[PDB]
RNA sequence: AGACCUGAGUGUGGCAGGACUACCCGCCGAACUUAAGCAUAUUACUCAGCGGAGGAAAAGAAAACAACCGUGAUUCUCUCAGUGAGCGGCGAGCGAAGAGGGAACGAACUCGUUGCCGAAUCGGGUCUUACAAGGCCUUGAGUUGUGGCACAAAUAUC
RNA sequence: CCAAAGAAGGUGUUAGCCCAUUGAGCCAUAAACCUGAGCGCCUCAUGAAGCGAGUAGCACUGUUUGGGAAUGCAGUGUCAAGUUGGCAGGUAUUUGUCUGCCAAAGUUAAAUACAGAGUAGGAAGACCGAUAGCGAACAAGUAGCGUGAGCGA
C-alpha cells in the first residue's frame, strides 16, 4: 500500500454488508431510546403494582474480586445464611421481606461481614410488615514518626524473600545435602 | 441399600456373569426389530434415575443403532473443491449413536415425548439405548406435579434440538464456563455475539 | 437491499451485437433481454443502495454544547442582534424583557393575550401569524404543510403555568432547568427574542454559574 | 486459625488486613470421611463377580514378582498413575486375604 | 457534506483525477496487506521494520488485573493534594496523606524535587523515590 | 385345569401426520473470493440440503471465576479489545475470557440416591350443584416401588 | 368573535370561526385480568448412611476453536476412583502442598432476537414522487412465456 500510513487490520472480510444478496450480522441501535422510554414505563408500572413494597431488593456490600478493584466497593448478590443469622433473620422468610439471599458466599473476613450486618439492622428498623393473616388479627493529620526506615530495602526484601524462595531453598539443601 | 447392591452390580460390566448375562441379550436384541417396546425396562435403578417412575404414561422401547463411523453420501466417493474437504470414510458425525438413538423415537413415533435414554448393550455391530419417553394426553401425567411440564408444546419434540442429555453433552454444554465459552449459549449465539457488526447510535 | 436486483438476469456478451451488460431471461413480456442490474437500466438499483447504518446522529462536547447556549443567551440581550434576527422588538419596553411570576395564574387563553399586547410582544406574535403559507416545495406532502415564522418564546421556571399561553400561535414556552438551541438560536442564527419571568430570571445566576464560581 | 495477612504487598502474607474467619462446615466435607457401607457393599459385589479380565492379569503379575509390569499394565488401560497405584495397591492386598 | 468532496468539484473532467493513462481500475496492488515480502517490500521494511518474525516467550491467557501499576512521579504529587493542605506544610511538621490505591496509582517514581511535603500511601516504591520524600521531609508507609 | 412372563386380534378414549419458518434450536455443509499464483489458511463452523419449536428460543440454580481486603444462577449492553493475549505457508489474515459501569431480577425448585415409613399412590366407576388436589367402592395398574418426611436457606416426626 | 380547542383532514381558490376533528366526561359490558393474595357461603387442605458408570478419563483417528505436548465434540479400543475421594486452577511428566467446586437426571419469568413471517392496532420520516418507489399507485405474482423446475411485464 502507498506511503507511510498505518498497516490497516479492519476485519471486515466476513459477509456483514447485507447485499442484495446475503442478510449479514449488522446490529443497530436506532431504538435505543425507544427502549430507554420502554425501560422506564416498566420500572413505573412494576412500581405501581409492588405498592408500597420497594422496587428494588436489599443486597449487601460487597468487595471488589481483584487486585485492580480492592480499592472499590460495590453491591453484590445476596446476603449470607451466616450474615443473617447474626441479624437474627432466617433465611427462607428475609426472602418474602425483600432481602435478598443467597446460599453461596463464604463471609471469610469478619470486618466484611459486619458493614452488611449493620447494613441489614438499619433495614430492620424501617421496615413496616404489613398484618398478615387478618387487619383486626395483629399478630405481633499526617504525622511522622521513625525518621528514616529506608522503606524501599523493606519491600525487596520481603519481594525477594518469595522470588528467590524457590531457588534459595533448593541451594539451601543441595549444600547442605553435602557430608 | 438395595438401589446400591443392584447398582455396584452394573458397575462391573466386564465381569464373567456381566459378561455372559449381556452376550445372551445381545443375541436376543440382535434377532429383534430396530424399535421394540417393553413392559418394564432392563435397568429399573438406571431408568429411575433417569426419570422412570411406573406410572401410566410412561413407556420404554428400546433402539438399535448401527456403530462406527460416518461414510459421507458422496456419489461414487467423488468430492470436489480443494482437497481439505476430499475424506470420505473419515468424518466421525457429530452427534452420538445415542442422540440418534433417541431421535430414531423422534419421528418414528409421533404423541410420545422424550425424557432421556440409557445404554443397554454394545457389539460388533449394533448398540442399542432404552428411551424413555411420556404421553402429553395422559392424565396420570397432566395432574402429576412433577412431569406435567412435559405436557408444555415447548418440550414437543425435545430431542430433535438436541435437547435432551444426549444432546446436551455433544453440543458441548456439559462443561459451563470458560471450558466453553464460544458454544454457549449455543455456538450460533455466540458465533452471533461476537461476529455482528455492531453501531453505536452516537459514534 | 433487494430492490431493483430480483431478476434471472444474465449477460449474453460479444457475438450477440448487443451491449454487454446483463438482460433479463425469458420470453413473452415486454420486458424480456431488457436490461437488468445496474443504476443505468430503467429500473435496476441505484447507484450505491442506502443505508440504515449511516452515521445520522452526531456526538457533542458536553462543553461546547454549554458554551453555545450560554452564548446564544448573551444575544438574546443585546436589542441590534434581535432586530436584525427579525423581530420587531419595537415597543418592547426593555431588552431582557421581564414580566411577573403571576403570568403563570392565567387560566383562560383571552386574557393571555392583552397581556401579550401589554408587553407590547403581540406584534411580533403577528409577525409569525401572518406568515402563514403552504409551503413551495415536496415537504408539503410530506406531512409539513405549513410555514411559520419563529416567534417570541416565553421562559416560565416551573413546568406548571404552561396553560393560557398554549394555543397562542407561534410562542414558544420553555422551562429554564431545561433550555435548548434550537429554540435559542433557531437556524443557527442567534439572538432570539425571548420573555424572561421574574421567578425564571432570577435562577440563571445559579444555574449557568459566573464567572470564578 | 489462619495467619493475618501483613499490610505489605510482598510476599510472604502480603495483602491488606482484615480479620480472617475459619472456614465453614459445608456439607461437602463429608466426601473425604470413609464410607463404611459401601466399602461393604463394594466387596459383596466384588466377591460375586469374581475379577475383571484386567484384574486377571495383573493378579499374576504381583505372583511372579514383576511390580513394575503389574503397574505399566494398568496404566496403559486406565492412563493414570494414581488410578494404578490405587489398582495394584488394591491387588497387592487381594493376594494378601487370601491366605 | 457531499457537496464539499472532490467528486463534486470533478463533474467534466471524466478521468477524476486517477489518470488518462494508467488508469483507475479496480486492485493494481494486490488486496490489502498482500505482497509484504515481495513486492512492498521497500514499503515495508521502510515505514514498518520489525512487523515479520517471533519474539520472546510465549504468554498463555493474559489477565491484566494482576499486573497493574499505573506510577506516578514525585514531581507529581500536587494534584493528588487538594488547596489548603498544600498551603500547610513543613519538613517536620504537619503534612496531608496522599493515598495512591484509592487515587488509581501504584508504584512511586523518581524524577522531581517533591514540590509539597507529604506522607504517601503507596503500593510500590523505587529506590531513589525512596531517598527524596525521606530526605525531603516526607515520609513513605506503604500499603496493600 | 389355571396362573405368570413374552406376544397378538377387536371394542372404548385420544394423539403424531401438513402448513408457517424473519428470528431460534440440532445436524449436514460448499465453492466463487483473498493470499496479487496455489494446495494448509481465508471466504466459513456462512449460502444450498435435512429435522424442530416458540411468542421468543436457547441457557440456568456452580464439578463457576479468580489468586483478591476476594467474587456468586442464566441472559444482555458498555468496556475489556482488532489486544505488548493467542492462533497463522507466524504470510494473507484470525481473535476471545475473568475483572469493572449497567439492563433484569420477590428466583428459584423435584426427582434418583441414603435414612425412616411401606400403596397412604394412580386410573376407573359413583356420590356430594363438582370428570373436587373430596367421601365411598374397585386383582383394574402398581411391591421388578407409586407415595409421604429430612438433608446445610438444615438442625425431630403426631 | 372562540381558544384547557392553532390539529396538519374535507370543501368549486390560501379556512382557528363552512364540516369533520381537537377534550373533561357519559352509557353499555361472557369469561379472564387487576384490587385488605377484592368479599361472603358449603365442603378441602395446611404453621447413622449415602448423594447419579461403558459415565469421567486414556490411546488412535477425524473435526472444530484464540485454546498453544491437544478448547469442545465424534467414532472404536480401553475403562476409573469414591478409606484423607473426584474435577478445575490455559506447557507435557512425576511428587508434595494450596484455592474453588461436587460432573455423568429435570423443570424456570424478565432483561436478549425478529436479518425476506403473521395477527389486531397507533405513530411518523431532512426518503422516492408514475423510466423513481415493492416486480406490483391500476381486475399484479395478473396478462404473457417455458414440456417442466421456473420466468414475468
Amino acid at each position: 500500500p502507498k506511503g507511510n500510513n498505518a498497516i490497516p487490520h479492519v476485519h471486515q472480510k466476513k459477509h456483514w454488508n447485507p447485499c442484495s444478496s446475503q442478510k449479514g450480522n449488522v446490529k443497530v441501535f436506532l431504538n435505543q431510546p425507544a427502549q430507554k422510554h420502554r425501560r422506564r414505563r416498566l420500572r413505573l408500572l412494576k412500581a405501581k403494582k409492588v405498592f408500597p413494597r420497594p422496587l428494588k431488593a436489599l443486597r449487601p456490600q460487597v468487595n471488589c474480586p481483584t487486585v485492580r478493584h480492592n480499592m472499590k466497593r460495590r453491591l453484590g448478590r445476596g446476603f449470607s445464611p451466616a450474615e443473617l443469622k447474626a441479624a437474627g433473620l432466617n433465611p427462607q422468610y428475609a426472602a418474602t421481606i425483600g432481602i435478598r439471599v443467597d446460599s453461596r458466599r463464604k463471609n471469610k473476613s469478619e470486618e466484611g461481614m459486619n458493614v452488611n450486618v449493620q447494613r441489614l439492622k438499619t433495614y430492620m428498623s424501617k421496615l413496616v410488615l404489613f398484618p398478615m393473616n387478618h387487619k383486626k388479627v395483629q399478630k405481633g493529620a499526617v504525622s511522622a514518626e521513625e525518621k528514616s526506615m529506608c522503606v524501599y530495602a523493606f519491600l525487596k526484601k520481603n519481594h525477594s524473600a518469595v522470588r528467590f524462595f524457590g531457588v534459595r531453598s533448593a541451594r539451601a539443601a543441595r549444600k547442605e545435602a553435602a557430608k | 441399600g438395595a438401589f446400591m447392591y443392584l447398582n455396584e452390580l452394573w458397575k462391573k460390566k466386564s465381569s464373567d456373569v456381566m459378561r455372559f448375562i449381556q452376550r445372551i441379550r445381545s443375541w436376543e436384541f440382535r434377532h429383534q426389530h430396530t424399535v421394540v417396546r417393553l413392559r418394564r425396562p432392563t435397568r429399573p435403578e438406571k431408568a429411575r434415575m433417569l426419570g422412570y417412575k411406573t406410572k401410566q404414561g410412561f413407556c420404554v422401547f428400546r433402539v438399535r443403532v448401527r456403530r462406527g463411523g460416518r461414510k459421507r453420501p458422496v456419489h461414487k466417493g467423488i468430492t470436489y473443491g480443494k482437497p481439505k474437504t476430499s475424506g470420505v470414510l473419515g468424518m466421525k458425525l457429530n452427534k452420538n449413536n445415542q442422540a440418534v438413538a433417541e431421535q430414531r423415537l423422534g419421528k418414528r413415533f409421533g404423541n410420545l415425548r422424550v425424557l432421556n435414554s440409557y445404554w443397554v448393550n454394545m457389539d460388533s455391530t449394533f448398540k442399542w439405548y432404552e428411551v424413555i419417553a411420556v404421553d402429553p394426553m395422559c392424565k396420570t401425567i397432566r395432574r402429576d406435579p412433577r412431569i406435567n411440564w412435559i405436557v408444555n408444546s415447548v418440550h414437543k419434540h425435545r430431542e430433535q434440538r438436541g435437547l435432551t442429555s444426549a444432546g446436551r453433552k455433544h453440543r458441548g454444554l456439559r462443561h459451563k464456563g470458560h471450558k466453553a465459552s464460544k458454544l454457549r449459549p449455543s455456538y450460533r449465539a455466540a458465533w452471533r455475539r461476537n461476529n455482528r457488526i455492531v453501531f453505536l447510535r452516537k459514534r | 437491499r433487494l430492490s431493483g436486483m430480483n431478476h434471472s438476469a444474465h449477460s449474453w456478451g460479444t457475438g450477440r451485437a448487443v451491449a454487454r451488460i446483463p438482460r433479463i431471461s425469458g420470453g413473452g413480456t415486454s420486458t424480456s433481454g431488457a436490461g437488468a442490474f445496474g443504476n443505468m437500466c430503467r429500473g435496476g438499483r441505484m447507484f450505491a443502495p442506502t443505508k440504515i447504518f449511516r452515521r445520522w446522529h452526531r456526538k457533542i462536547n458536553l462543553h461546547q454544547k454549554r458554551f453555545a447556549v450560554v452564548s446564544a443567551l448573551a444575544a438574546s440581550s443585546v436589542p441590534s442582534l434581535v432586530m436584525s434576527r427579525g423581530h420587531r422588538i419595537d415597543n418592547v419596553p426593555e431588552v431582557p424583557l421581564v414580566v411577573e411570576d403571576s403570568i403563570q395564574g392565567y387560566e383562560k387563553t383571552k386574557e393571555a393575550m392583552a397581556f401579550l399586547k401589554a408587553i407590547a410582544a403581540i406584534d411580533d406574535v403577528n409577525r409569525v401569524n401572518d406568515s402563514r403559507e403552504i409551503r413551495a416545495g415536496r415537504g408539503k406532502m410530506r406531512n409539513r404543510r405549513y410555514v411559520a415564522r419563529r416567534g417570541p418564546m416565553l421562559v416560565m421556571p416551573n413546568n406548571k403555568g404552561t396553560r393560557a399561553f398554549r394555543n397562542i400561535f407561534g410562542l414558544d414556552l420553555a422551562n429554564v432547568s431545561a433550555l435548548n438551541l434550537l429554540h435559542l438560536a433557531p437556524g443557527g442564527h442567534v439572538g432570539r427574542f425571548v420573555i424572561w419571568t421574574k421567578s425564571a430570571f432570577e435562577q440563571l445566576d445559579k444555574i449557568f454559574g459566573t464567572f470564578t464560581e | 486459625a489462619p495467619t493475618p495477612r501483613t499490610g505489605i504487598i510482598a510476599g510472604f502474607n502480603k495483602g491488606h488486613v482484615t480479620t480472617r474467619r475459619p472456614r465453614q462446615p459445608s456439607p461437602n466435607d463429608r466426601f473425604a470421611v470413609p464410607h463404611k457401607h459401601l466399602r461393604a457393599v463394594k466387596a459383596i459385589i466384588a466377591d460375586l463377580v469374581g475379577l475383571s479380565p484386567l484384574e486377571k492379569r495383573v493378579q499374576e503379575f504381583l505372583r511372579v514378582g514383576k511390580e513394575k509390569r503389574a503397574l505399566k499394565y494398568c496404566k496403559k488401560r486406565l492412563g493414570d498413575f494414581t488410578a494404578a497405584k490405587k489398582k495394584r495397591a488394591k491387588m497387592e492386598e487381594a493376594l494378601r486375604h487370601a491366605t | 457534506p457531499t457537496r464539499f468532496k472532490k467528486c463534486r468539484h470533478q463533474r467534466g473532467s471524466t478521468f477524476c483525477g486517477y489518470g488518462r493513462v494508467g488508469k483507475h481500475r479496480k486492485h493494481e496492488s494486490g488486496r490489502g496487506n498482500a505482497g509484504g515480502m515481495h513486492h512492498h517490500r521497500i514499503n515495508f521494511d521502510k515505514y514498518h521494520p520489525g512487523y515479520f518474525g517471533k519474539l520472546g516467550m510465549d504468554h498463555y491467557h493474559r489477565k491484566k488485573n494482576p499486573m497493574w501499576k499505573p506510577t506516578i512521579n514525585l514531581n507529581n504529587l500536587s494534584r493528588l493534594i487538594a488547596a489548603e493542605e498544600a498551603a500547610k506544610a513543613t519538613k517536620g511538621g504537619t503534612l496531608p496523606v496522599v493515598d495512591l490505591q484509592s487515587s488509581g496509582y501504584a508504584k512511586l517514581l523518581g524524577n522531581g524535587h517533591i514540590q509539597v511535603p507529604c506522607i504517601v500511601k503507596a503500593r510500590y516504591v523505587s529506590k531513589l523515590a525512596d531517598k527524596k520524600i525521606r530526605k525531603a521531609g516526607g515520609a513513605v508507609v506503604l500499603q496493600a
